[PDB]
């Protein structure tokens, strides 16, 4: 994976 | 693991009840990082933290950027079919 990717609540 | 097809039933006043991370620009799939208790993804029973979302309602998400995936996922209503895989 990639900890640098953002996270969105959807 | 095996690719699975999972049905989710969402009411119009609700979101999906997941958090997603990842995206093509980050070299990783759209991944479910959270499932909110009691919300539609939890209720459907077939989605899990760690699942990659390969497609939703026949729309491929394998090559989508993060925000593209957000727009596509949030547009879906009602009876929503997911194609997912746990790696």
């Amino acid at each position: 994976a990639n900890s640098r990717a953002p996270t969105s609540i959807i | 693991g095996p690719i699975r097809k999972v049905l989710l039933l969402k009411e119009d006043h609700e979101g999906l009840g997941i958090s997603i991370t990842g995206g093509k620009e980050h070299g990783v799939p759209i991944l479910i990082s959270e499932i909110h208790p009691g919300q539609p993804a939890d209720r459907c029973g077939g989605l899990h933290v760690g699942d990659a979302i390969l497609a939703v309602n026949g729309v491929n998400l394998r090559d989508t950027k993060h925000k593209e995936a957000v727009t596509i996922l949030s547009q879906q209503r009602g009876e929503i079919e997911f194609e997912v895989v746990y790696v």
